[PDB]
């Protein structure tokens, strides 16, 4: 969230945090800006990224 | 002074090396894309090269190693 | 592999820490796991603070330790105690512990696998970044001291009372 | 740039004058001609005006103490609640100063760098109070544990004090790393440690099934922390 | 799976701090060496993080925590050493005075 | 024929490139700028790669000598401008930045 | 309350990250090569 | 509010007594942990371990007993009677409470007081 | 310790590392079935809190 | 980039060997003094006040003077330490 | 740095100037403002003086006192007199010197 990124830039999952606070900033129901916050979470730990490659990891594995 | 003749010397030819980075890139990802068409084959509801952003705006792919660039 | 033979050594050097007889041998094995993590910190590119280790945990805190636990010459008769009896609390308790607490970034942080295939190619390079890169050094130092220069100052607060205190323990002026 | 420093006035008043009487104390206290004088009466009288003095620039620049709140977001955050309680602490402090006196004299308690503990101490807690990130909430909770822990081993001599400390230490370290690994773990999970950022993470979700282990057990590892903190039961037994 | 072995690296390095107190009853030194396993371990996990998530956050807390470390393990030592003055023994039957 | 585009020969002819790729270099840079998506980007790519081949053949066919002194010094050097200044003012002399 | 956060005593970073986004250490890289 | 479960009588009562000894083992580990070594055990290791097994066996089997003879006769009131409220259940507590510690405490006058709060406890639910 | 002993020790903890990798790898490839078993639990508490709610 | 790194262990293992072989090869044919406690205690706070030193020196450039007067305080309140250290004489070794 | 005097509670009172330097916080010393600081330093001097009577160091402690209630009594009015300049304190006096220069 706050930017400062380890190499000297813009940290990586910078402008995700910025647009889910953004979001937040005026949309009274969270629920409106769950997306945005999930974008940032993915950004953060690729968790569905690395669980999609494993799905393919799998079949491969399966198909072998 | 030195230092910034350098930099500028960098900085005139970023982008041939990037467009020639990108064209590797897309090249590469073309046949990423192929491979996983093939793979998933009969997987059904499947969509080959899903982007996992909600926003769809274009991020790398993630390499699962936490500081590749140093060594 | 590299990161299983540096947690191994952390692992046993700590072990070492914790059930060494005498103290003098367990400041000395803390020192073992202070380089051990200096290392790993030099696999993350942090280069700074793997020195910073070496120069504070090890220069300076672990000197303090040992030149007081020397100067004690504790008897053995003082601090020993069997640990068979600890073995089945430790186990519950470690276990707890293990089960929840190694495995706590898995749900959040799901590894990759990793594929028969070279995922080596998909790595895109951004050049900009690297026309001027910064040391660990100059990230930080440009944060430290402007933007977060309060807690800098508490920091220093600190340090000044442990000057006091350290004086006011243990002074006898000859 | 000056007028951005009107939201630390009180703070950097009472630090100020602390540091005065520190060097009051250690300039006086070891003068041959003066013989050695006793000085926790006199600085303790000093740090009690100090204290009144902080009290009156902090009570009389409510407003003020809010200025420049987007330079000093990053930092901390002064607001009605955080006014309130930092007049309580100081009064508190002014009291329990005022009550030191017949001890100082009587038991002959020379040493003055008590007092400067306590006012060290008071520093922190009132950083403690506008702490509005993790990192300055732990450096403010450190500088005063710290303070607190040289304080009840002032009696270097007796054996009571002396173990008061020792146990003091040891537990309150204790509490303190549980409390910064849940920190970490939060940030971990989060990538946050700014309280408003915390909060709009965290709004909307609590455990929503897919809840983060991370921040659940962050929170928890706090909480353990600041129960040790308020003695609360079963984290008590130090008190 | 780089992220989850740095991650249980600093956890071996907290839990040993955890048994250093749990198998040290009579050996107080030994509970204030585990204390700085325990502080150690949160440090590495500052940096770990900050790195995972291109973050200067973690960097910054990271070399404030190693200053609270040193002053902790200086004014800690300072009373173990009063404490053995007082007492001349570390034994732990010296420090139960208080109780009840 | 066409000169090897390494890192050298780039390095060597980037105040060249800088005088003459200019515009192609701008335009590039303001649609990263704008997409960092690399699908989305390479006509500006082509242009620049095209406008920066153009040149190093130019420069190769007016100071072919001069230009492989400096290279070679430039690559020896691993790009090091201050070891290589002799070929280099022999370079700019046959083959001006204009 | 409802939507406490977007109180502006709670949009902070909104108004203050803004004034900042030119300093070196938090600038996109592409920024250098056009500015 | 309740409807999660499949039952099971005799499952309730087996896994009552499982519970009972999980929940007796971790107790008497605490308690033999808690406690100082006889001096004359200092220097050797293995009578420590020994005895720390043999309270973590008595206070599971304790344990054991009370959490199985609970349910047991909470549902085997529940099931000849054939209604469900807060008595059965206290029938149940003051048992176990009773017979249970009361064997232990080798005394009368404590079996009613521990079958007594059981019952207040289980009543209260 | 002996020399020997550290090194031996080293060796066990080396074995324990991998080990603790292979259970990674299984925690891993058991995401999808843990997140199917979520959705089903969610399904049927979705229903049954649909179904108490038509009263 | 950690590349440089690599030749410092492999000259450690060397120089390690080295160690082993010169030291082998013969084999073929109660009374605490508080002094060094605070010795050491001012040496852990100097040596914390160069391990901030060390970025600030670097980021001068950046920093400039607010930069410069932040450090100055920090290196205020550290000597107004050193001064009550140095008058209750932990400084003297007589 | 960057540099942002803005308030989170806005000033209840016309706003003379914004951001007022130094200097001109200092000139636009008023007689309470002095009285204020005078009464501070006076106290501040007075309990040196008493409370450094046991330990015969009564010269030294009243001039200590006194540096500390000079710095609180300058920064209360200074305080003062800034928040009058920048509207969020009753400023009818800069009001009217700042309607006539
Ligand atoms: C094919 C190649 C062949 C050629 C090469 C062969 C090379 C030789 C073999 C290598 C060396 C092995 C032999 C070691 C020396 C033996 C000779 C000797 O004289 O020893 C005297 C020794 C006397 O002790 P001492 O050194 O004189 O010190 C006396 C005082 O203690 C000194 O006082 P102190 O103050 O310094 O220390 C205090 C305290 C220090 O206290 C302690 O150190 C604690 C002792 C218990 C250690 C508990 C485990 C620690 C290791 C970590 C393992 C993972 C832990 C994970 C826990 C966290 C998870 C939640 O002292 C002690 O308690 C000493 C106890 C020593 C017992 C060590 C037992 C280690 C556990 C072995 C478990 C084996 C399981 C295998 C699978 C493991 C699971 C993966 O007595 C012994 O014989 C014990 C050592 C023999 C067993 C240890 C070595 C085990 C290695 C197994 C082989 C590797 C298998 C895995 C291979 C993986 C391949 C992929
Ligand atoms: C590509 C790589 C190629 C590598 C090739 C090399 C591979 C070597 C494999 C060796 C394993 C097989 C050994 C076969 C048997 C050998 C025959 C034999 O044992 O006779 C030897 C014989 C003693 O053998 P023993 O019969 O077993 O007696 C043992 C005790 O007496 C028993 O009495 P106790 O029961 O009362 O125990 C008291 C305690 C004494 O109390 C202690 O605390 C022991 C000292 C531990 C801490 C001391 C260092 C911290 C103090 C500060 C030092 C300065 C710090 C800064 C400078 C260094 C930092 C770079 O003794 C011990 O616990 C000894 C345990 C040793 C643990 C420490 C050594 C491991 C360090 C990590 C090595 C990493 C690479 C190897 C692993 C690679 C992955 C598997 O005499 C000698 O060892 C000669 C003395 C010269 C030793 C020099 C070693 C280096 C010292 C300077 C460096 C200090 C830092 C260490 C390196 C740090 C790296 C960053
Ligand atoms: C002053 C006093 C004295 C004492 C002291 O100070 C104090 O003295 C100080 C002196 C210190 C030592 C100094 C130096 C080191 C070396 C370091 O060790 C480097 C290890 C790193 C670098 O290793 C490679 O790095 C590059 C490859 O990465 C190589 O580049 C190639 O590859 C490029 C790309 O194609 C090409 O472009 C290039 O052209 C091509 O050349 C490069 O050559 C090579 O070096 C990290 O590597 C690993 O990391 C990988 C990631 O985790 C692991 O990947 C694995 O996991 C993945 C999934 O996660 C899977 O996908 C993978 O399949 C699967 O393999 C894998 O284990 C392994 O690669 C270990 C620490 C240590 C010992 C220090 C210890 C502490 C001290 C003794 C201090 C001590 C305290
Ligand atoms: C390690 C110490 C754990 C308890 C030791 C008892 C012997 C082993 C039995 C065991 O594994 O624990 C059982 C009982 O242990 C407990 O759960 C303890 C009871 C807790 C009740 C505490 C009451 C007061 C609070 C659970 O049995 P299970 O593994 O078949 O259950 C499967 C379940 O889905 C997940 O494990
Ligand atoms: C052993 C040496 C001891 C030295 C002791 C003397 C100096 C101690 C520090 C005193 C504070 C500063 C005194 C110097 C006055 C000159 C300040 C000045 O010149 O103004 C500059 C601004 O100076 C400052 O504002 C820095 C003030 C330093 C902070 C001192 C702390 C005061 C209170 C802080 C409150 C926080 C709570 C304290 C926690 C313990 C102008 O800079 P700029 O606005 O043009 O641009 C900024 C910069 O160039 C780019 O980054
Ligand atoms: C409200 C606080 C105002 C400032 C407080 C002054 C701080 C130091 C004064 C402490 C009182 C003191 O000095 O005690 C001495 C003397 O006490 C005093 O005389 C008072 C000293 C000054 C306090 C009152 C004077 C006027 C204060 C007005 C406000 C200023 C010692 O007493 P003794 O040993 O002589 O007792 C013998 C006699 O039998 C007592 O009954
Ligand atoms: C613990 C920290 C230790 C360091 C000490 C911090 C406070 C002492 C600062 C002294 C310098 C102040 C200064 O020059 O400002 C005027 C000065 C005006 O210069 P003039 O116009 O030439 O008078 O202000 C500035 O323009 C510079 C601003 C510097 C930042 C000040 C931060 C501290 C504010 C608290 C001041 C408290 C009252 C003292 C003010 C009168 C001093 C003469
Ligand atoms: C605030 C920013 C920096 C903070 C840190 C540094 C602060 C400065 C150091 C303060 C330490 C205390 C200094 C004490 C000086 C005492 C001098 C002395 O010996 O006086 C005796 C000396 C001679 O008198 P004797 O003790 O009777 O011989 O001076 C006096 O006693 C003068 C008394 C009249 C003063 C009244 C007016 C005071 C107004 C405030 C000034």
């Amino acid at each position: 969230a706050s930017g400062w990124g380890i190499t000297g830039n813009k940290g990586r999952c910078y402008d995700f945090w910025m647009d889910f606070s953004e979001c937040m900033s005026h949309c009274r129901e969270p629920k409106d800006c769950t997306l945005l916050r999930e974008d940032y979470l993915e950004c953060l730990h690729h968790s569905k990224e690395f669980q999609r490659r494993n799905r393919i990891y799998k079949e491969e594995q399966r198909k072998l | 002074a030195l230092k910034e003749e350098k930099y500028a010397a960098r900085r005139t030819i970023l982008p041939i090396l990037q467009a020639e980075e990108d064209e590797r890139f897309v090249s590469e990802w073309k046949k990423y894309l192929e491979y996983e068409a093939d793979v998933m084959k009969d997987v059904p509801g499947w969509k080959v090269g899903e982007n996992v952003y909600n926003s769809g705006r274009w991020m790398p792919p993630a390499t699962g190693e936490l500081r590749p660039d140093v060594w | 592999m590299i990161l299983s033979v540096l947690s191994s050594l952390a692992l046993v050097s700590g072990l070492m820490v914790v059930r060494a007889k005498n103290p003098v041998h367990s400041v000395l094995f803390f020192i073992l796991v202070f380089c051990d993590t200096s290392g790993l910190l030099l696999l993350l590119g942090l280069d700074f603070f793997a020195m910073i280790f070496l120069v504070v945990y090890i220069g300076a805190i672990a000197v303090l330790f040992l030149f007081v636990v020397m100067m004690f010459h504790i008897q053995i008769a003082e601090i020993h105690e069997e640990v068979l009896r600890y073995l089945p609390v430790s186990g519950i308790i470690g276990l707890i512990f293990w089960w929840e607490m190694f495995f706590i970034l898995d749900n959040e942080s799901i590894p990759l696998l990793p594929t028969q295939r070279n995922t080596t190619s998909l790595r895109y390079t951004v050049y900009a970044g690297k026309v001027r890169s910064w040391t660990n050094l100059e990230t930080l130092g440009n944060l430290l001291y402007t933007y977060y220069f309060v807690w800098f100052l508490v920091s220093s607060l600190i340090l000044l009372v442990a000057m006091i205190g350290a004086i006011v323990l243990t002074m006898h002026r000859t | 740039m000056f007028n951005l420093f009107l939201a630390v006035f009180p703070e950097i008043f009472i630090i100020n004058a602390t540091f005065i009487l520190l060097i009051h104390g250690v300039v006086f206290s070891t003068s041959k001609k003066y013989d050695y004088p006793p000085l926790a009466s006199n600085v303790g009288w000093l740090g009690l005006l100090s204290v009144l003095i902080t009290l009156l620039l902090l009570a009389a620049g409510a407003p003020l103490l809010t200025i420049a709140h987007l330079f000093w977001n990053n930092l901390f955050r002064r607001d009605n609640f955080t006014y309130f309680c930092q007049i309580f602490l100081l009064l508190s402090t002014a009291g329990t100063i005022s009550m030191c006196f017949d001890f100082f004299d009587q038991e002959r308690f020379d040493a003055f760098e008590f007092i400067v503990l306590i006012l060290l101490s008071t520093c922190g807690m009132l950083f403690m109070i506008s702490a509005y990130d993790l990192i300055a909430m732990y450096l403010a909770i450190e500088l005063q544990s710290l303070c607190f822990y040289v304080i009840a081993a002032s009696k270097r001599k007796s054996e009571f004090s002396t173990e008061a400390g020792l146990k003091y230490l040891i537990l309150g370290a204790f509490s303190s790393g549980i409390l910064l690994f849940g920190c970490s773990m939060i940030y971990g999970s989060t990538g946050a440690t700014h309280f408003d950022q915390l909060a709009k993470i965290l709004t909307g979700y609590e455990i929503t099934g897919a809840r983060s282990s991370g921040i659940f057990m962050g929170i928890l590892f706090i909480a353990v922390g600041f129960l040790f903190k308020i003695t609360a039961v079963p984290f008590h037994m130090w008190a | 799976m780089d992220l989850i072995k740095y991650f249980t690296f600093s956890m071996i390095i907290f839990i040993l701090g955890i048994w250093g107190i749990l198998l040290n009853r009579r050996n107080i030194l030994i509970m204030l060496m585990s204390i700085e396993l325990m502080l150690l371990a949160v440090n590495l996990n500052f940096l770990v993080f900050s790195v995972s998530l291109d973050d200067m956050m973690g960097q910054v807390f990271a070399l404030l925590v190693l200053t609270v470390a040193a002053a902790e393990s200086a004014i800690g030592l300072a009373i173990f050493v009063i404490t053995f003055r007082v007492r001349g023994t570390i034994a732990v039957e010296f420090i139960n005075s208080i109780q009840g | 024929g066409n000169p090897i585009p390494t890192s050298a020969v780039l390095t060597a002819s980037a105040k060249h490139i800088g005088m003459r790729c200019m515009p192609e270099n701008v335009a590039f840079l303001k649609c990263k700028k704008n997409d960092p998506n690399p699908e989305k980007c390479l006509d500006k790519g082509r242009d620049v790669t095209r406008c920066v081949l153009g040149l190093l053949k130019d420069l190769h066919q007016k100071c072919q000598k001069e230009m492989d002194d400096y290279v070679g010094c430039m690559y020896y050097y691993t790009n090091e401008f201050d070891l290589c200044r002799k070929e280099q003012e022999a370079f700019e002399k046959v083959c001006p930045l204009k | 309350p409802y939507g406490f956060w977007t109180f502006e005593r709670h949009n902070a970073q909104l108004r203050w990250d803004p004034q900042i986004s030119q300093v070196a250490g938090r600038r996109d890289p592409y920024d250098d090569l056009l500015e | 509010r309740y409807l999660e479960e499949e039952d099971g009588p005799l499952m309730k009562t087996i896994k009552g007594s499982i519970t009972g000894f999980g929940a007796g083992t971790i107790y008497g580990t605490i308690l033999a942990t808690w406690k100082d070594v006889p001096r004359v055990e200092r220097n050797v290791a293995l009578p420590g371990l020994i005895r720390t097994l043999k309270m973590m066996g008595t206070h599971g089997l304790t344990f054991a007993a009370i959490g199985g003879v609970y349910i047991g006769v909470e549902q085997l009131v529940q099931n000849f009677r054939s209604k469900r409220d807060f008595y059965n259940g206290a029938i149940g507590g003051f048992v176990a409470g009773a017979s249970v510690l009361g064997y232990r405490a080798r005394s009368i006058p404590t079996a009613i007081a521990a079958g007594a709060t059981l019952a207040v406890t289980s009543a209260l639910i | 310790v002996k020399v020997l002993t550290y090194f031996g020790m080293t060796l066990a903890a080396f074995a324990f590392w991998q080990s603790m990798d292979k259970v990674h790898v299984w925690i891993a490839l058991h995401q999808d079935e843990k997140q199917e078993r979520m959705e089903k639990e969610a399904e049927v508490r979705r229903v049954r809190a649909e179904l108490l709610r038509k009263a | 980039m950690m590349l440089e790194f690599a030749p410092i262990f492999i000259y450690l293992v060397i120089s390690l060997l080295v160690s082993l072989i010169l030291l082998g090869v013969p084999f073929l044919f109660s009374r605490f003094d508080i002094r060094f406690y605070l010795v050491s205690i001012l040496f852990l706070i100097f040596d914390l006040e160069v391990t901030f030193f060390f970025p600030w020196a670097v980021s001068l450039n950046k920093i400039d003077l607010f930069g410069f007067w932040s450090m100055m305080a920090f290196l205020f309140i550290l000597t107004i330490g050193f001064l009550y250290e140095w008058k209750r004489g932990a400084l003297d070794w007589e | 740095m960057n540099t942002d005097i803005t308030a989170l509670e806005k000033a209840q009172y016309p706003v003379v100037d914004r951001n007022p330097a130094f200097t001109k916080v200092v000139g636009n010393f008023s007689t309470l403002d002095y009285l204020r600081f005078s009464t501070i330093t006076g106290i501040s001097v007075t309990v040196g003086y008493l409370s450094g009577i046991k330990p015969g160091i009564k010269g030294p402690s009243m001039v200590t006192g006194g540096l500390i209630g000079l710095m609180g009594g300058f920064m209360y009015a200074y305080q003062n007199s800034a928040g009058r300049l920048m509207g969020f304190f009753p400023n009818d006096g800069e009001v009217a010197s700042y309607q006539k220069r």
